Formats: structure tokens, C-alpha cells, sequence
């Protein structure tokens, strides 16, 4: 349609059919018909005119593809030329991961509004997915500081890997 | 290398400073400023007075500056020639290291909590 329903899923809509139990006319029914006549139709035609001009001038833009380069683990110590590329790549991935957490947060918030008073039970998958991704993001990037770098990230991972190894040794 | 010589012969194997050298342009500018100050202290029209005098200020500065820049370049070439030849003469004092990657070198992590 406009976005991808996989990335931003919406459960199928279920609308109850009107069941008027009163003889009185419904004010919402006629205001809706007025809104379509007075607002929707003129606004729709104005848009179709604009969509005609765009179809006469069709041009394209692209999503940049970033080749993968060796990460900071493969860089010799103080080799700026290799460090620079690994460092820039790590920075790009840091921004992308930030937007991944935003997507999962957006799903979580959309579910909370959609489900209403039942959100507590009907948004368990969204909450679980959000909890896991925030754990992964925290492990990668939390506590690096303002002057974060791929090096500080790697040093934080190695420290974490060491702790996991020692506990495993206790087992 | 030659005793009490401003520009030894070996300095001729180096390329001379270009006449459009940015450093030389600055020196010429200093000569222009000196010419202006000369008019001002003597209470003459600063920009207009004595264009022959102002020309000679620019020319003398550029002339001297060209040779100073040439000796400057020569002395830095000599410094590197000496430094690299010494490294070659004493390999055991400048040994090539084995370069570890960051995946092997252990660096301690300091959290910013
Ligand atoms: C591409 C050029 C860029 C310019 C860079 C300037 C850098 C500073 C250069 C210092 C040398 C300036 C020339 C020496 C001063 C002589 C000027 C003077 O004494 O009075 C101004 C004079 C006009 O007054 P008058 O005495 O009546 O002479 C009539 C001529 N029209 O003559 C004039 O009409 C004006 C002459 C210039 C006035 C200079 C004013 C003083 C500037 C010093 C401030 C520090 C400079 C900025 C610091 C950063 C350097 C980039
Ligand atoms: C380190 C990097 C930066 C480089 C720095 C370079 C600095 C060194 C360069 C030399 C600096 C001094 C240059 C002064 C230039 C102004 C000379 C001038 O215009 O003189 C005008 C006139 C006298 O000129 P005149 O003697 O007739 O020329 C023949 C010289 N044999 O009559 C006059 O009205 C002159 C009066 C104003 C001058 C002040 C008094 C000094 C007298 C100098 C006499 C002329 C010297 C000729 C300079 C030639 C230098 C190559
Ligand atoms: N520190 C001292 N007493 N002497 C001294 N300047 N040693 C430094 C050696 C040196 C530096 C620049 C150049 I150009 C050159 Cl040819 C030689």
C-alpha cells in the first residue's frame, strides 16, 4: 500500500455492523454523508488533479546500499585507514539499530492504543519482542559515553564475553 | 653541509619554491604592509603616495623571502635525509613490530554510567 505490513503489522479489522434499536435518526449517519459530500469529494478531485501532473513527470530516487567493510576486529592497532572505515561502518550500524528499537517501540505503542482496555493481555508478543530488543541494544551500546567508538564497543563486548566464560567455567 | 654557506651545492637537487608559493605571497604581502606603514608614519597619502617606493618594498621582501624559503626547504630535506639514513644504519634500534589487530589486543572497558 504505502508501507510494508510486515514491518508495521496491523491485525485484521473487525467492525460490527450497525444494529439500530431506536426509531430516532442517527446524527452521525447524516453528518458522515455530509462530510463525504462537502469535504471528501472536493478534496478527492483536487488530489486526482495533482496525481495527474505527477504521472507526467515520473522520476526516481534510491536507497543507498553500503557495502560491508572489515570491522574494527580486523584492523591493526593504530592503522587509521582501516580503523576509519570500520569506525564509520560501526557508526552507520549504530544509527540503524536506534531506528530498529524505534520500530519495535512504535509497534508496542500502536498495540497499546489498538487493544484498549485489553492491551495488557493482547500485547504480550509486542512487549516480549520489545523487551528482547532493548536487552540487545543495551548490551551493544549502553554506557559507552559521549565519545563512543567501535573500540569502546569492542572492549565492552570482550569484557562481557569474559564474564560469560567465567560463569560457564563455574558450571 | 658546507661550512658557513647559505645554500650548499646539494641544495640544487631540490625543486625551487614556486613563484606562486603561498608562503611567498604572504611575504610579498608583508612588504606591501611595510610600504603602507612607511607612508603613514611620514604623513603621506597611504595608498597613493610613492608607488615606486611601495613597489620596492614588495620586491625586496619577495626577493629575500624567496631565498629564505629555499634554505628553509633545504634544511628540512637535510633533516629527513639524516633521520632516514640513521634509521638504516641502526636497524636493531628501530625494529618492525608485529601488528596485532583489535580482536586480539585486550583493552579494558570503562563504563560511563
Ligand atoms: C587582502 C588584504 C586584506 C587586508 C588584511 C589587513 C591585515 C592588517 C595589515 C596591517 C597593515 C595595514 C597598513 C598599515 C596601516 C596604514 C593605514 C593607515 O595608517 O590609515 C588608513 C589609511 C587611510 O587613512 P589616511 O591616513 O588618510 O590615508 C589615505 C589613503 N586612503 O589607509 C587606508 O586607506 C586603509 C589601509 C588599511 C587599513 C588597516 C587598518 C588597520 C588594520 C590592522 C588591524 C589588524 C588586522 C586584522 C588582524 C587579522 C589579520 C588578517
Ligand atoms: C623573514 C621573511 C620576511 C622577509 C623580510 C625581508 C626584509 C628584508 C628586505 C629589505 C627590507 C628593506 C626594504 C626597503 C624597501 C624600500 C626602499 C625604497 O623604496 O627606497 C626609496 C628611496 C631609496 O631608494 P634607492 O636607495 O634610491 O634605491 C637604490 C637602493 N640601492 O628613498 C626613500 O624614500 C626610502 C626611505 C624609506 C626606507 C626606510 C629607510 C631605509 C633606507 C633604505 C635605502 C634603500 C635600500 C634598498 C633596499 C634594497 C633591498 C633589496
Ligand atoms: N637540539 C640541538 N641541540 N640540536 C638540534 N637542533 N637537534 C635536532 C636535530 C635537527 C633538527 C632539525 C634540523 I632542519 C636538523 Cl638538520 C637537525
Amino acid at each position: 500500500d504505502s508501507w510494508d505490513k510486515d514491518v508495521y503489522p496491523e491485525p485484521p479489522r473487525r467492525t460490527p455492523a450497525p444494529s439500530p434499536q431506536t426509531s430516532l435518526p442517527n446524527p452521525i449517519t447524516y453528518l458522515t454523508k455530509a462530510f463525504d459530500l462537502l469535504v471528501d469529494r472536493p478534496v478527492t478531485l483536487v488530489r486526482e488533479f495533482i496525481e495527474r501532473q505527477h504521472a507526467k513527470n515520473k522520476y526516481y530516487y534510491y536507497h543507498r546500499e553500503f557495502r560491508r567493510v572489515p570491522d574494527i576486529t580486523e584492523c591493526q592497532e593504530k592503522d587509521v585507514l582501516c580503523m576509519f572505515e570500520a569506525e564509520m561502518q560501526w557508526r552507520r550500524d549504530y544509527k540503524v539499530d536506534q531506528e530498529i528499537v524505534n520500530i519495535i517501540q512504535e509497534r508496542l505503542k500502536a498495540c497499546q492504543q489498538r487493544e484498549g482496555e485489553s492491551h495488557r493481555q493482547n500485547c504480550a508478543k509486542e512487549l516480549e519482542q520489545f523487551t528482547q530488543v532493548v536487552k540487545a541494544y543495551q548490551d551493544r551500546y549502553h554506557d559507552l559515553g559521549a565519545h563512543y567508538s567501535a573500540r569502546k564497543c569492542l572492549a565492552k563486548q570482550k569484557q562481557r564475553m569474559l564474564a560469560e566464560r567465567k560463569a560457564a567455567k563455574e558450571a | 653541509r658546507a661550512t658557513f654557506q647559505f645554500l650548499p651545492d646539494e641544495a640544487r637537487s631540490l625543486p625551487p619554491p614556486k613563484l606562486t608559493d603561498p608562503r611567498l605571497a604572504f611575504v610579498g604581502f608583508l612588504g606591501y604592509c611595510s610600504g603602507l606603514i612607511d607612508n603613514a608614519i611620514r604623513r603621506r597619502p597611504v595608498l597613493l603616495a610613492g608607488l615606486h617606493r611601495q613597489l620596492l618594498y614588495i620586491t625586496s621582501f619577495v626577493f629575500v623571502g624567496y631565498y629564505l624559503l629555499k634554505r628553509q626547504d633545504y634544511m628540512y630535506a637535510v633533516r629527513d635525509h639524516d633521520m632516514f639514513s640513521y634509521i638504516k644504519s641502526h636497524p636493531e634500534d628501530f625494529p618492525e613490530k608485529d601488528k596485532k589487530t583489535y580482536g586480539e589486543v585486550f583493552e579494558e572497558f570503562h563504563p560511563v554510567r
